[PDB]
């Protein structure tokens, strides 16, 4: 519950635009629960909003490492790759995610976007 | 630009 508490605190900070506070909350939760993919996925989002795409990417990778069946982790990873202008890798990441969650609409959209560039 | 999905 303490982990959920910190995650919620982070989500709230992010909602009021306090991204650094959100990162601190997610990072504290991660220290307590280092295998929680949701925390890395949320922190990846916060880093992407902040504009630190390398860290958004690292957290997206960790999300996929922890929970390979979860499509959203690949979206985190792939979005970071797009920001990093690594589109070939972004496309392969959407494809990799689809090997786990074939009907995921966000991954399908991402793949479509990369195939249309 | 890429979409940043909502947090969970
Ligand atoms: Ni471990
Ligand atoms: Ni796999």
């Amino acid at each position: 519950e303490q982990v959920n508490e910190l995650k919620e605190k982070g989500n709230k900070a992010l909602s009021v635009g306090n991204i650094d506070d959100a990162l601190q909350c997610y990072s504290e939760a991660i220290k307590l629960d280092p295998h929680n993919h949701v925390l890395y996925s949320n922190r990846s989002a916060a880093y992407a909003k902040k504009g630190d795409y390398q860290k958004a990417y690292e957290d997206g990778c960790k999300t996929v490492d922890l929970k390979p069946d979860w499509g959203k982790g690949y979206s985190r990873k792939a979005a970071a790759l797009e920001f990093l202008n690594r589109f070939e890798e972004a496309k392969r990441t959407y494809e990799e995610g689809l090997k786990h969650e074939a009907n995921n609409p966000q991954l399908k959209e991402g793949l479509q976007n990369m195939e249309a560039r | 630009g890429p979409t940043i999905e909502e947090v969970d």
